[PDB]
């Protein structure tokens, strides 16, 4: 009979609208669903692609709905998001010791960046210039 | 009350008292050990050391040279068959530190690095970055976890010790959460409960270091000795009181005043040393005691800075530069630039002499045992013999490990060969230390504990200082008196079970007042002026071998008054002129 | 010069007397260099004795001042009043039942931390051969994570222990990675037992909030995430093993 | 106490995948999104390059068969997975969830590599 109660907090299903450190993790976790959108995008594509120039026709004009236009700019920004929060936490999964001191983590930073832009204009050349 | 089986019991989980846990859990793997804390033992006050352990590793070195650095140090107040027993132990026990792990920083080699504390010639201080005493307990404490037979009682506040028949037979101590008692029947007690610099108003200590375990000692009629040595720090925040590290003089900064003139130079400690080249012994590395005695020179001048807080000198670091700062002294940037809002790079520091240091304590002999069987005192809350007048610094830490693992080991064989005391006469002993708690409860009279407290930390500051006159000592002596008196009409206002902070902060409030009174007597008893004890008077200024080889011992009578006694000074390889 | 006052609100809680925790108004004087800790004090001195509230080193090494200062997990002697000019509550700290006032039970925290077996394991070297030799650069590895102080600011930052008591948290990963990562340490394998578990490292998701609020700047985040690698090593190099 | 013998969470399979999927559309995705997603349907490009000819051309060829694949799937196993945690950071209870997104993951991979063999 010990003279102690114990008072449990309660958790509530929007402990994350508090803080605001809280609803950027929620949102950069967010980049999920439009980062899953574009690969249904890709699959309706790649499925019309294959069922000739009657299909793909038809599905380049589901991209040009104004709405799915305004969808895909903002799965953009989502993806960019994704990337720009990703390469932050990447480096910490990194424990490179140099001259007696741990690294990190601008060099990976950096570095991963840079290989972004290298794409972006490789594949831009790649899919633009022939 | 709910009555516990241990083979031995521990209280304190510092430094001292897990060196001792482990130890016994070590030298008998079959014992039932009970480790005691009024704190998660993490949090004892070992945490904060900066600085570092001492302990003999370059091979110009030798025991010797640390044995007379020590024995010097403490002004021949040294029992010397134990400085050397100390010594000779020292590396074993950071050896070991490090195989549990501890972060020793480290020379490029891979071997452990050593810098130079408390005025040593030849550098052995050990030390974890500025971090020592968080590194060494948290190992400490950490290691303790891989040993079963250790079973700790966190936030368990001890009131009492049994004693029956000259013998110690266990404890009473409440358990803090759900505060009821507890008695734990332990054959033999180790008392690692730390230092008393709390009485003092402006200190250096963690709260926790209340001084319970000497008040606890004091009341079985165990003598405290030499307890008028009080160790001040030359250079501690103000109003805080928190530590600035030897360190930061070590890496070569300056103390100036108001006229940002390095004034150490005229106290004995000329000629000053060009800013990059800092010298060992010469101006802010010098003596201790000098430099302390400087600041109350200069205050006394009009020389001191004025501040809210307090009257302050300046610890100049700018001249460091942030790639050295960073490296070796990053902690002390964050206190500054946080408790009294000054970044090291840009701004001077404002430092004070603040009380650090306990070399008083439970009189124990060379196992640490106490003049009652079976019980042991180690680490702060215990005179071994080993800092005499005056500690030599980073010579504490070392103490707790070896010591620590003396005491482990000494009240295993103790313990072991005990046979049974008298269970009427023990069981009666725990209905005293409950009635006696009630009696502290009901007690009336509307006196609130916390003005006490402040008032007899402003007696102690004022009367038993660096400098210390008749007047003044005596002064303090008859406040503590009063303040013992207004003690019995304090009315403890919270009555609750769970955590009741209000009722332990008023206990230690008590053993508080009775170690005061056991510094101020011995000091004011003391007629001479040996390593932290100064006296100004007539015919008191100087050392004096003569009438005052000896150890200052206080005793508390059940009347309630302070009773001297004193004690030779045991010599082996080195006497005095 | 008479100092400012500040009102303060404090939940107190009374599991003798309160159903449950109900603000409180305290008005502390206050100046420049006043810590939440020395207006905690004040309460209990002057207004308040009371109240119950944890607190020791005073200069934020010993790890006992967790609590909550608006909706921040904080050390109750870094905390400064004179940030807090707008308004300032203070709760104990998040995600542990409230036993009293401003004190949360631990017992959980403990436990996770023993549980990671926090010590050099398997190393048969002795005292009398001398010391373990370890660079600079092998210390690197781990030095930083092993500078926690146990003030258990993370678990109450962390939302998954919040979610998930059983999770042995952010404190306790950390302090397990750091003995992994001593080249003095060979019992990685005796570790990786609770490390594996849903309960170990795989209940974080990157909030990465515990190092924001950490005090003593370890990143236990990052122990995390290299604890993630390490165990993925181990789930591979246990597949892999028919023997 | 806390579990002496705790189970081995099979988790470290779905972790692997996700950093290998976020990985992917951390680096490729943006331009992606750009070329599919706004330039195609805008005709904001030159001549007869993203065509349906053009497209068809390379989409067919293996270099291209793969980069499909890998474009589509990665993704989504980045993705699903982050969802599947979401419900529990919500509080949101979906039974079998562990089943639901990561089959739906597995249909997907199938559905997309069937189509890179050209159903
Ligand atoms: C800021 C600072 C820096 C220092 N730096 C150095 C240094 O660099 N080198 C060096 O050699 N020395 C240093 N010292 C001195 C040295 O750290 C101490 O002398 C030493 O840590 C004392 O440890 P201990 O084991 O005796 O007890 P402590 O570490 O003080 O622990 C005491 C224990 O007793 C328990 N306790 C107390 N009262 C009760 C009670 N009533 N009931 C139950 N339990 C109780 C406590 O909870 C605690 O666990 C420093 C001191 C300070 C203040
Ligand atoms: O005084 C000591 O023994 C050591 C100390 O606290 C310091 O780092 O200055
Ligand atoms: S990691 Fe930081 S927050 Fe967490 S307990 Fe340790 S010191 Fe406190
Ligand atoms: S906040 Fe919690 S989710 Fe992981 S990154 Fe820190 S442990
Ligand atoms: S008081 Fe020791 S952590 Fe803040």
């Amino acid at each position: 009979t010990t003279k102690r109660k114990p008072y449990v907090r309660p958790m509530t299903s929007t402990w994350w609208k508090k803080l605001p450190f809280y609803r950027f993790y929620m949102l950069r976790e967010g980049t999920a669903v439009p980062a899953v959108w574009f690969s249904i995008e890709l699959i309706f594509g790649l499925f019309a692609l294959k069922n000739g120039p009657e299909a793909w026709a038809g599905f380049v004009d589901f991209l040009q709905n104004p709405v799915i236009v305004i969808i895909n700019l903002i799965t953009l920004a989502a993806a960019l998001l994704h990337t720009k929060t990703w390469f932050e936490l990447a480096p910490k999964a990194a424990n490179i010791i140099v001259k007696d001191e741990k690294m990190g983590p601008e060099p990976i930073i950096k570095s991963l960046w840079a290989v972004t832009v290298v794409a972006t204009i490789v594949i831009l050349f790649v899919a633009l210039y022939w | 009350m709910q009555t516990f089986q241990a083979d031995l019991a521990i209280v304190g989980a510092g430094g001292a008292g897990l060196r001792a846990a482990i130890a016994a859990a070590q030298a008998n793997p079959n014992a039932k050990i009970a480790l005691i804390s009024k704190v998660y033992p993490m949090r004892s006050h070992t945490v904060a050391a900066e600085g570092g352990s001492a302990a003999v590793a370059q091979d110009h070195d030798s025991f010797e040279y640390h044995f007379h650095d020590t024995v010097a140090g403490g002004d021949w107040l040294c029992e010397q068959d134990v400085v050397d027993y100390f010594v000779h132990h020292c590396p074993t026990e950071m050896t070991q530190l490090e195989l549990w792990g501890c972060p020793w920083s480290r020379r490029p080699d891979g071997s452990v690095n050593v810098r130079r504390f408390g005025g040593m010639k030849i550098e052995r201080t050990w030390f974890a970055a500025d971090k020592t005493g968080f590194h060494m307990l948290h190992t400490l404490f950490q290691t303790s976890l891989q040993f079963p037979q250790i079973q700790r009682f966190d936030e368990h506040f001890v009131l009492d010790i049994l004693v029956d028949d000259g013998h110690v037979r266990g404890l009473v101590a409440m358990n803090m959460m759900e505060g009821t008692l507890v008695q734990i029947r332990a054959n033999a007690v180790v008392m690692a409960t730390g230092g008393a610099g709390r009485v003092y108003r402006y200190n250096t200590n963690g709260g926790i270091v209340t001084g319970d375990g000497m008040g606890m000692a004091l009341s079985h009629g165990v003598p405290l000795r030499d307890m008028e040595f009080v160790q001040y720090h030359p250079t501690g925040l103000p109003g805080s009181g928190i530590l600035m590290t030897e360190g930061c003089r070590g890496e070569g900064g300056i103390l100036v005043n108001k006229n940002g003139y390095r004034y150490l130079q005229d106290y004995g400690m000329g000629p000053e040393t060009p800013l990059g080249e800092p010298k060992n012994k010469y101006m802010e590395l010098g003596p201790r005691d000098k430099v302390s005695q400087a600041f109350w020179h200069e205050w006394r001048k009009g020389n001191t800075i004025s501040t809210p807080r307090g009257d302050v000198v300046y610890l100049d670091l700018r001249h460091l530069g942030e790639k050295k700062l960073h490296e070796r002294l990053p902690f002390i940037c964050e206190l500054a630039k946080a408790y009294v809002g000054v970044d090291p790079v840009k701004e001077p520091i404002p430092v004070r002499p603040t009380a650090h240091y306990t070399m008083g304590g439970i009189e124990t002999d060379q196992n640490c045992e106490t003049r009652i069987k079976g019980l042991f005192a180690v680490g702060e809350c215990s005179s071994v013999g080993l800092h005499g007048a005056n500690r030599l610094g980073s010579n504490s830490l070392a103490e707790l490990v070896v010591f620590g693992r003396l005491a482990g080991e000494q009240a295993t064989e103790r313990a072991a060969t005990a046979g049974n005391g008298n269970e009427a006469a023990i069981e009666a002993q725990a209905a005293g230390v409950e009635q006696r708690l009630k009696d502290l409860v009901n007690q009336d009279g509307g006196e609130n504990w916390a003005k006490i407290r402040d008032e007899m930390g402003l007696a102690m500051e004022e009367g038993c200082g660096i400098y210390r006159t008749p007047e003044l000592m005596q002064k303090t002596i008859d406040k503590l008196a009063e303040l013992q008196e207004r003690f019995k009409r304090v009315r403890i206002t919270d009555t609750s079970s769970v955590f009741n902070t209000d009722l332990l902060y008023t206990i230690e409030l008590g053993h508080g007042l009775n170690v005061a009174e056991c510094m101020a007597h011995s000091a004011m008893a003391r007629k001479e002026s040996r390593g932290a004890h100064q006296r100004l008077d007539e015919g008191c200024t100087e050392r004096d071998d003569v009438n005052f080889l000896k150890h200052t011992l206080a005793f508390r009578d059940a009347d309630g008054t302070t009773r001297l006694e004193y004690s030779d000074v045991k010599i082996t390889t080195l006497p005095p002129a | 010069a008479e100092m400012k006052n500040l009102k303060i609100e404090v939940v107190r809680y009374n599991p003798e007397v309160d159903t449950a925790p109900h603000s409180a108004f305290y008005e502390v004087p206050y100046d420049a260099t006043t810590s939440l800790l020395d207006a905690l004090g004040y309460i209990k001195d002057n207004l308040a004795p009371d109240l119950s509230y944890r607190w020791s080193c005073r200069m934020a090494i010993c790890g006992s001042c967790g609590m909550m200062v608006n909706n921040v997990p904080k050390l109750a002697c870094k905390t400064f009043l004179r940030d807090y000019t707008d308004g300032m509550k203070v709760e104990a700290l998040a995600n542990f039942p409230i036993e009293r006032d401003l004190v949360v039970d631990m017992t959980h925290f403990i436990e996770s931390l023993e549980a990671i077996k926090p010590y050099i394991i398997g190393n048969s070297r002795t005292a009398d051969q001398g010391t373990n030799i370890q660079t600079p650069a092998q210390m690197a590895k781990y030095h930083q994570f092993s500078g926690c102080i146990n003030c258990g600011l993370c678990y109450a930052a962390c939302p998954q222990f919040g979610l998930n008591p059983e999770f042995i948290g952010p404190a306790a990963i950390t302090l397990a990675h750091r003995y992994n990562e001593d080249s003095r340490d060979h019992g990685k394998k005796e570790r990786m037992a609770q490390l594996n578990s849903q309960n170990g490292v795989w209940s974080c998701t990157f909030v990465g909030y515990c190092s924001e609020v950490c005090p003593k700047h370890v990143d236990p985040a990052a122990a995390i995430q290299q604890g993630k690698v390490e165990s993925s090593k181990d789930f591979l190099i246990a597949t892999l093993k028919p023997r | 106490m806390i579990n002496p013998n705790p189970k081995r969470s099979d988790e470290p399979v779905f972790w692997g995948l996700f950093g290998a999927g976020g990985m992917w559309s951390a680096i490729i995705a943006p331009v992606m999104i750009l070329l599919v997603g706004i330039l195609l349907p805008l005709g904001l490009f030159p001549g007869d390059a993203l065509s349906y000819e053009r497209v068809l051309a390379f989409a067919q060829s293996f270099i291209g068969r793969v980069f499909l694949f890998l474009m589509i799937v990665l993704p989504l196993w980045c993705g699903l997975h982050r969802m599947h945690h979401a419900m529990h950071d919500l509080k949101i209870h979906v039974p079998a969830g562990k089943w639901v997104f990561y089959g739906l993951a597995a249909i997907l991979t199938v559905v997309t590599l069937i189509g890179v063999v050209t159903i």
